């Protein structure tokens, strides 16, 4: 399953969890930020990496960050 | 001849040397990427955001200069090879004049001395060269397939 | 000479080469009539491979074995206008170019909109500069002294 | 001739591919440095725009030019 | 206060010139990258996106197919124009089996001046391929005046069609449901524009064309030839060529028809004179199309109780094994221009290549038989055309589903069901690819295979194991027993190319009968082939285009995207964009493979000369029999040999092929860096070239930025296509002006 | 003419599961809806909607996911997704505390958070052979 | 540091590092990066603003 990291540069848009087709982030309660909210990655099991989490991201080098590594059927999107 | 040959082998070895360098500094970060050290050497991409990152990694780099050196070293072997053949069957004056000129060594070097390897089989008979031209035809046949 | 090579002035080769475009061309007019446009063309062709000829002749070229002009570009100046005096007045071109590009860009990047006035240039200004540019030797070598030619450390870097 | 350039070239590709990967996974920034002042390596990762740049200056220029000498005869 | 016009709509003004982008939402903001430079020009007729309405879509398509005439009609006053002024056309009438045509001249400047060859008739110029030369003596034009003419109608045909546009973009637009009235629209398609074009081009020909080309068959010089208008006013000029206008029209509206078989036959074949279809049987033809267009334009109904609804007609087309069927069709093709567009396109390209095809396989024109130059070029410009046409079409059907496409008004009709099993189509259909490919170039490499071992007997020979085409050969001669037993009213067959005898003008081949044996059944399977790949490729292109088990909501993507990600192992060119690129790229490889087969197999066993005897030499040799059924036999007895005059064209007046031929490898070879390689490196080093500037401050405010990935991918197939088409048409013009 | 009751009309496309949704594992998503409304299917084509209980089940998380966001333009939002495995472990996944992953819900732990930017990552060369 | 002020990015792996951006509001709550800037150059994702920590930004003099 691929790996997917969440640095405190997030500012708690949501970009990224709405954009997940996997359901894999979730927004979660924070103190480092004006939206008091930061993305977490409780699911990367179901992590497809497809990246879109990080193109959704505002920050200027990312807070979600995706790690491609070991393959799976649900990470290699496979419906056979 | 050999003056325009020479600047255009200066210009292959160049030119690969900017993919490679440019891949081995660029290996640990750019602007697209300042992370590219903790993806490793080959990975894919960093998928299509921040305007797309298609052969963002180290390994592309030689994997663009391959084709970069395989182009100088083909204009090597036919320099060498064309400067050769028309030493060894004389008309030295058939490279010296048509050498300067694009034209000239498709038709004099590749069109011309191609006759002999195409002919290795024909629909009447066939040669000890037969294989070559086999060999000719598998190698256009392999080269196109990685086109694909 | 230089390089084992011959005045073209003496060289037989290039007179045989002169003599058969010359033949060929003939060749090609006898097949038409008269006065007619075709002939003057073709006589046009004629009278300018001849003065083509004469003058690469009388212009201190050498020729090789094939009778073809050898430029001699390893700097010396008796062979200066084949290489040394055109690649001056490159020079000149090609700087008095990128000079006014260079003023344009720093020019229009201190207004309000930069980036409009790039694919909208403003006329006004573009022709002020671009005739400005016959300075660009000694413009060039009154910015750099005064350090405005080069940016110091504003530059953006990247990661390593 | 043909067959010792061709793998001089594979030779080539090689070292420089090798040289990415050790840039990749085994250079150590903290080795070659000293006080903040980088040595004779880590400085080649300083003015790498500067090698890159005219690097591909000289590129362009040997093809722009041979291109253009090789068509004019053409 | 019109009911299907709506007046003054847009205001005629410079102020959106001076504002690029301002159609676009996005791009209206002004440039930031260099990116937006492209986009600028990838949405300047994606009208889609401008606006949401499909009344200003319609109304800006409406001005751009007037824009579009308007430019066709400028091409073609300037095509008459250089005949007029430019050209040989009063020295070719004179001498047309002697005579090459040509029709632009060049000035004399950088020694450019030889590209002017020896056409003849005391002419300098470049050789013309088009065929305009035997057009326009088709048409009776018999002098360079009446070329100017034309010149200065096309002109003004084209600033009427520019006002045209003016007019329906800014004073009087029509409404929505003006532009919906498909059953007037094609009631009038085929009435009016058809049936009207066929019976005015028919009334034409018989009144100019018929007695003027019959007097020039005749031997009469074009300036004895009496004036066009004079076979009108005058019922004694052409009652002498043709002895049946001297009852006038009434065998017309007293049913006596067979008055009018003097000039109204049936003949086929080619007239012996010229090598081209008889004027007559052309006449004869136009005027049956008139009536048949016209007969069927009074179909559907428009504005009485009479006709048909398409609505009721695809209503009442359901079936057992397809549901609702045709319910809803109507609803597409009358609210998205996309889905028109891809019939359009798709019918038209096919319908550009059974143009190429019946035009050398029935010359139609005189003296354009025996002109091998113009046939070639004609064929192979409309293959190419049909083909991209094809590509197109395959195009806008998928971004109709991507964009226009409405689940819930598609419940269980064609549509829906034929995405509910596209699956089972598109693996029957690799099936059949991948059949049809191992076999026709498996043969193709075992008979290579086969002649380098030595072992001649084994190969897919005509001596050897044997593929006939028995079925083609059967249709073959079906045809040449037709005149007289199915077509009782015919003289000669339809073409020479299904048999007969061998028709020559001035000792050279017209047409011939075509032979098909083992070879042709080859490259015929080979064509098959490429088009199932190319069909592959375009339908799974059209069917994915929403979703798929990869990535079940593609249409949220959009039509026209790069991937959705590194990620399920890679998502590549998913899109359906990715397939209309590679679609293309097939198209082209299948169209090659077209126009290399005709070329060869005409030069080898239809063109040539013929002795006085009766002895049949060809350009080759009769080689194609035995040595395109091998892929080195295409290797060297076709592009080696026949790329001879191409290679050797310096120094002539064919050098401009041979440069040509260079500068399309150069384009062909340069499209391979885009189609190669990824934007993250060049990205890369614009950021070093970017160093430099901002080191020199002269870094552009205008952030330079690489090609996007489907920018770099069109730039590629672009420069691929552009490359290989060059090179073919280079080489093809060298080789067959040469010989 | 179907199963299940609750399953919407849909007529079958040659693009639902295979035999990994049989030995490895399938996934459901169930949502009730007011209105008959026809919708598009993630696999295949168009089908209608149940006025009251609809389930459907699919091969990947993806495409019930996909179903789901379709839903979302129906104003339904009841919708939930489940895993089961080859045989009848089901296991919510969607809504995983009954709230979207988009809003935020007490009870959640920040998983995968690194408390510094991307800078600060380790050097690869330090982390060599373990 | 103020809204308004000219402040050079120290943060490396930023599109605009060594360059020079304008202050829009600086935080003073307790959050991680409370610096908001903005810059006139978009980044390679189309965005001209970005929030920085105190330590990675340097006023202008
Ligand atoms: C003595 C020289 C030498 C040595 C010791 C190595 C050693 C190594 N290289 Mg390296 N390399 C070399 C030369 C060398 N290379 C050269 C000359 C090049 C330029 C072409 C490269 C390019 C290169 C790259 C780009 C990469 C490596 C990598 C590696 C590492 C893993 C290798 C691996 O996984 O192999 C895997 C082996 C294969 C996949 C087999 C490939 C076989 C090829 C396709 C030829 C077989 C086809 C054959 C000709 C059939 C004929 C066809 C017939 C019809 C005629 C390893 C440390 C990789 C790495 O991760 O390094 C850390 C990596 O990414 N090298
Ligand atoms: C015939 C094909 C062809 C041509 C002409 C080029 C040309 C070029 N490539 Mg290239 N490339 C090709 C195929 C080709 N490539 C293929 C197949 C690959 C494999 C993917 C690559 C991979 C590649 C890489 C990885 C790099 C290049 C680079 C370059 C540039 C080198 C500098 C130079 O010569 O400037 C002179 C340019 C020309 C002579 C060609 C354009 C000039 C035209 C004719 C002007 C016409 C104006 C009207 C140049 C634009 C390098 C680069 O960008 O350097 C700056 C670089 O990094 N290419
Ligand atoms: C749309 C199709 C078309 C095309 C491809 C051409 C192409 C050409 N025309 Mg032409 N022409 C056209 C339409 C066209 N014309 C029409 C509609 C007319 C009628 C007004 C003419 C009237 C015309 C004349 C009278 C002449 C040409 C000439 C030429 C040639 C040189 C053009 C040149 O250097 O201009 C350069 C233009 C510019 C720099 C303007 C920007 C060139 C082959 C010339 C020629 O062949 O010389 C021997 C010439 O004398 N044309
Ligand atoms: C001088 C006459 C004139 C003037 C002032 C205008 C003014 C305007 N038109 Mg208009 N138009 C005209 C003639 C004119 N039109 C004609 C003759 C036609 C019929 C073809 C149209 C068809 C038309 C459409 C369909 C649309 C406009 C639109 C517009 C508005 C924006 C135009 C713009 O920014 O694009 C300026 C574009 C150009 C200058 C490009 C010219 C393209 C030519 C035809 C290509 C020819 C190149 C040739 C083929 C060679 C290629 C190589 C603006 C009010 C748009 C609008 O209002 O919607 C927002 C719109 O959608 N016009
Ligand atoms: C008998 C009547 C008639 C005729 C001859 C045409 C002919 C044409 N229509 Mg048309 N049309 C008609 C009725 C007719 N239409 C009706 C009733 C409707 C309403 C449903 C439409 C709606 C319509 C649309 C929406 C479009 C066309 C288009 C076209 C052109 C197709 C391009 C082509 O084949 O090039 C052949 C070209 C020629 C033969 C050149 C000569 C044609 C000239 C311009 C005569 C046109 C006849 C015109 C209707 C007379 C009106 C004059 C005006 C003062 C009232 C063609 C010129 C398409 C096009 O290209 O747009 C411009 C297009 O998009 N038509
Ligand atoms: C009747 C014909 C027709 C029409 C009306 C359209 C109309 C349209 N197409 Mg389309 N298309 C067609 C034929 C047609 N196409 C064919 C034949 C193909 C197959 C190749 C395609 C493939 C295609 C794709 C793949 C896409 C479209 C798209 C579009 C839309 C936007 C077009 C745009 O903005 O381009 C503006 C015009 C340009 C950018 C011009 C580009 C220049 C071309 C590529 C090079 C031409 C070179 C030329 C031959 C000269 C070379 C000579 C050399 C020596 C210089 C628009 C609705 C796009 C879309 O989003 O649709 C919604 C899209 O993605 N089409
Ligand atoms: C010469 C190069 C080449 C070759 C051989 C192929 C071959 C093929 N392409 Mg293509 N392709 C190419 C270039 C080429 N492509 C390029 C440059 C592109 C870029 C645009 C594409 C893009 C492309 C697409 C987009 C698609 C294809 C498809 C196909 C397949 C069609 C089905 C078929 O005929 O399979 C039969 C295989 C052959 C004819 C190859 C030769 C096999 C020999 C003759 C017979 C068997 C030999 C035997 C097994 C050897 C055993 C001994 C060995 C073990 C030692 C086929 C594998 C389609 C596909 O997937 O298939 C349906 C498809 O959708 N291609
Ligand atoms: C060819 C077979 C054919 O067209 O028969 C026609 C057959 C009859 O279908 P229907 O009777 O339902 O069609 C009635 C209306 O839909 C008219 O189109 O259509 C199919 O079943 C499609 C299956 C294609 C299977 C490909 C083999
Ligand atoms: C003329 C003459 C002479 C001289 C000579 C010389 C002096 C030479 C030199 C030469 C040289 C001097 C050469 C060199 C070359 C170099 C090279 C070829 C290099 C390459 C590089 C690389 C490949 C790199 C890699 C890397 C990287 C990338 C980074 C990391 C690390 C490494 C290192 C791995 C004499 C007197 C003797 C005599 C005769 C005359
Ligand atoms: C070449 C060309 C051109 C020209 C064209 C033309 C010249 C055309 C013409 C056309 C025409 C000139 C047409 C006409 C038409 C006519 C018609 C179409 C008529 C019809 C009629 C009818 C249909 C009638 C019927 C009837 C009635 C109704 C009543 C009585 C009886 C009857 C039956 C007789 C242009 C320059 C443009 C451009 C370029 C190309
Ligand atoms: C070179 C290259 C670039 C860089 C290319 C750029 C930036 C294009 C630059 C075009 C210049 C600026 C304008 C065109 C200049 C030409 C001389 C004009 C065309 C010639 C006319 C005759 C048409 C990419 O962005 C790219 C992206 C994806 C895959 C491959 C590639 C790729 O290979
Ligand atoms: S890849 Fe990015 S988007 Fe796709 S699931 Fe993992 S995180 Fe969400
Ligand atoms: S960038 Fe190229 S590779 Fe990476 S995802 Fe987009 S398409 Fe696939």
């Amino acid at each position: 399953s691929h790996t997917v990291k969440i640095y405190d540069t997030c500012i708690g848009c949501t970009q990224c969890v709405r954009a997940c087709p996997t359901d894999v982030l979730e927004m979660v309660p924070w103190d480092g930020c004006k939206a008091g909210q930061i993305a977490s990655a409780p699911r990367t099991e179901d992590c497809v990496g497809c990246k879109r989490c990080e193109t959704a991201c505002p920050t200027d080098f990312l807070s979600v960050r995706v790690y491609l590594g070991g393959e799976t059927t649900r990470s290699l999107g496979l419906a056979y | 001849g050999d003056f325009l040959v020479h600047h255009a082998i200066a210009l292959g070895l160049h030119t690969t040397t900017l993919i490679l360098v440019k891949g081995a500094l660029d290996a640990r970060g750019s602007k697209l990427m300042p992370d590219k050290k903790d993806f490793g050497y080959s990975f894919p991409c960093d998928g299509p955001g921040r305007g797309g990152t298609c052969d963002i990694s180290a390994w592309d780099a030689f994997y663009l200069a391959m084709f970069w050196m395989l182009n100088t070293i083909g204009w090597v072997t036919f320099y060498w090879h064309w400067k050769h053949l028309t030493l060894w069957q004389g008309n030295q004056v058939q490279f010296n004049e048509s050498s300067n000129y694009i034209m000239g060594w498709l038709r004099d070097y590749l069109w011309l001395n191609s006759s002999p390897l195409i002919n290795g089989y024909n629909p009447f008979g066939m040669n000890s060269l037969s294989v070559w031209a086999w060999m000719f035809l598998f190698g256009h046949l392999v080269w196109a397939t990685g086109f694909m | 000479d230089i390089g084992g090579l011959n005045p073209c002035k003496d060289s037989e080769v290039f007179q045989k080469r002169l003599a058969k475009t010359v033949k060929k061309l003939e060749n090609r007019l006898k097949k038409y009539e008269e006065g007619t446009p075709p002939q003057i063309a073709i006589q046009q062709q004629i009278t300018q491979t001849k003065q083509r000829f004469t003058r690469y002749a009388d212009s201190n070229l050498l020729c090789g074995n094939d009778g073809l002009p050898h430029l001699i570009t390893d700097g010396r100046w008796s062979h200066g206008s084949e290489f040394l005096l055109p690649s001056i007045l490159f020079l000149y071109i090609s700087g008095w170019i990128g000079w006014v590009g260079r003023k344009y860009i720093r020019t229009v990047g201190q207004t309000s909109n930069p980036t409009e006035k790039e694919i909208i240039i403003d006329v006004p200004l573009a022709i002020s500069i671009m005739t400005s540019g016959f300075l660009w030797p000694f413009a060039a070598w009154q910015e750099f002294l005064s350090g405005d030619l080069i940016a110091s450390d504003e530059t953006i870097t990247t990661s390593p | 001739y043909t067959h010792h350039q061709y793998i001089a070239g594979f030779l080539m590709v090689g070292a420089f591919a090798h040289g990415a990967i050790f840039f990749v996974r085994d250079y150590d920034p903290a080795v070659n440095t000293r006080n903040g002042e980088k040595n004779v390596l880590a400085r080649m990762l300083e003015h790498k725009e500067a090698i890159i740049s005219h690097l591909s200056w000289v590129s362009l220029f040997l093809g722009f030019h041979t291109l253009g000498i090789y068509v004019h005869n053409d | 206060k019109s009911t299907i016009v709506d007046f003054n709509p847009v205001e005629t003004s410079f102020e959106k010139w001076a504002k690029p982008g301002q159609f676009s939402r996005t791009l209206a903001k002004g440039p930031k990258t260099t990116t937006w430079i492209w986009n600028l020009h990838a949405d300047a007729h994606d009208f889609d996106i401008q606006t949401n309405s499909l009344q200003e879509v319609s109304r800006k398509i409406f001005s751009a197919h007037f824009g579009q005439l308007a430019v066709i009609f400028l091409w073609l006053s300037g095509m008459h124009f250089h005949g007029a002024y430019f050209s040989n056309y009063s020295a070719w009438l004179t001498n047309p089996t002697s005579t090459k045509p040509s029709a632009q001249i060049v000035w004399p400047i950088v020694g450019q001046e030889v590209l002017n060859a020896d056409v003849g008739g005391n002419f300098q110029g470049i050789q013309i391929t088009s065929g305009f030369f035997q057009l326009w003596r088709a048409e009776g034009i018999t002098s360079e005046v009446e070329l100017y003419w034309t010149a200065v109608g096309g002109l003004v045909a084209s600033f009427l069609m520019l006002f045209a546009g003016w007019f329906h973009y800014h004073k009087a637009a029509p409404k929505l449901e003006w532009f919906q009235n498909v059953e007037s629209m094609l009631n009038h398609h085929l009435a009016g524009l058809l049936g009207l074009g066929s019976l005015s081009w028919a009334g034409h020909q018989i009144h100019i064309a018929l007695p003027i080309n019959k007097l020039l068959d005749l031997g009469v010089s074009p300036e004895e030839i009496p004036l066009p208008y004079e076979f009108i006013l005058n019922r004694d000029l052409i009652a002498q060529l043709y002895p049946s206008f001297n009852k006038g029209l009434t065998p017309f509206f007293t049913l006596n028809w067979g008055e009018y078989s003097d000039f109204l036959t049936f003949k086929g074949g080619l007239n012996p004179v010229t090598g081209g279809l008889w004027l007559t049987d052309t006449a004869h033809h136009h005027l049956a199309i008139a009536v048949l267009f016209i007969v069927a334009g009074h179909m559907y109904k428009t504005n009485w109780f009479l006709g048909h609804s398409i609505k009721t007609i695809l209503e009442a087309h359901k079936g057992p094994f397809t549901g609702e069927g045709h319910k809803g069709l109507y609803e597409v093709l009358t609210t998205s221009w996309h889905a028109q567009l891809a019939i359009n396109l798709a019918l038209f390209g096919s319908l550009s290549i059974i143009v190429a095809h019946h035009m050398y396989a029935m010359p139609p024109y005189p003296y354009i038989a025996i002109d091998y130059p113009t046939q070639l070029s004609l064929f192979t410009h409309h293959v190419w055309i049909g083909g991209f046409c094809i590509v197109g079409g395959a195009a806008h059907g998928a971004i109709f589903f991507v964009r226009d496409y409405n689940a819930a008004n598609n419940y269980n009709n064609l549509i829906d069901r034929v995405i509910r099993h596209r699956d089972a189509i598109i693996s029957h259909l690799n099936w059949v690819c991948i059949f049809l490919g191992c076999h026709s170039f498996g043969l193709y490499v075992h008979n290579d295979t086969m002649r380098a071992l030595g072992r001649s007997q084994d190969l897919f020979s005509d001596n050897a194991i044997a593929l006939k085409p028995i079925f083609a050969q059967f249709i073959q001669n079906l045809h040449t027993l037709a005149p007289g037993s199915t077509a009782p009213n015919a003289l000669t067959t339809v073409s020479y190319a299904f048999g007969g005898d061998v028709i020559s003008v001035g000792s050279k081949i017209a047409m011939m009968p075509i032979s098909l044996g083992t070879a042709d059944f080859l490259v015929h399977h080979i064509h098959a082939f490429t088009i199932h790949v190319t069909v592959l490729i375009l339908l799974k292109g059209v069917l994915y285009s929403r979703n798929s088990r990869l990535i079940p909501d593609k249409a949220n993507l959009g039509f026209r995207f790069p991937c959705d990600g590194p990620g399920r192992g890679g998502t590549c060119q998913v899109s359906a964009w990715d397939h209309v690129f590679l679609g293309l790229f097939w198209m082209y490889n299948s169209i090659s493979i077209v126009i290399f087969h005709f070329s060869w197999k005409m030069q080898s066993d239809v063109w040539g000369t013929v002795s006085p005897t009766g002895a049949v030499s060809h350009i080759t040799g009769g080689n194609f029999a035995q040595s395109s059924i091998t892929i080195n036999g295409w290797l060297r007895d076709f592009l080696w040999s026949q790329a001879a005059q191409v290679v050797q064209s310096y120094g002539s007046s064919l050098s401009a092929y041979g440069l040509i031929f260079l500068g399309a490898h150069f384009i062909w070879a340069f499209s391979l860096m885009f189609l190669f390689s990824g934007r993250g490196y060049w990205q890369e080093l614009i950021e070093s070239i970017v160093w430099a500037h901002n080191k020199l401050k002269v870094a552009p405010s205008i952030q330079p930025r690489a090609l996007s990935i489907t920018q770099g991918r069109a730039v590629g197939v672009a420069h691929y296509l552009l490359g290989g088409i060059g090179t073919t048409w280079a080489f093809f013009l060298a080789r067959i002006i040469s010989v | 003419k179907l199963k299940q009751s609750d399953f919407p009309k849909f007529e079958g496309s040659t693009g639902g599961w295979l035999s990994a949704a049989k030995n490895e594992e399938k996934y459901v998503i169930i949502w009730t809806s007011k209105d008959a409304s026809l919708f598009e299917m993630p696999t295949g084509g168009t089908a209608k909607m149940n006025a009251g209980n609809n389930v459907a089940y699919f091969a990947r998380k993806e495409q019930c996911l996909a179903l789901g966001s379709q839903l979302r333009g129906f104003k339904i939002t009841n919708y939930k997704i489940f895993r089961i495995y080859p045989p009848l472990d089901i296991t919510l996944l969607h809504p995983f505390d009954g709230v979207f992953p988009e809003k935020v819900n007490q009870g959640r732990s920040p998983v995968g958070k690194r408390d510094a930017s991307i800078g600060g990552n380790p050097n690869p060369a330090s982390l060599k052979f373990q | 540091i103020q809204k308004g002020s000219t402040v050079r990015i120290l943060r490396k792996e930023s599109y605009w590092y060594n360059e020079s951006g304008t202050v829009v509001v600086v935080d003073q709550s307790k959050v991680r990066y409370p610096v908001l800037v903005r810059f006139t150059k978009v980044n390679y994702a189309g965005t001209n603003t970005n929030n920085f920590g105190l330590n990675e930004v340097e006023e202008v003099v």
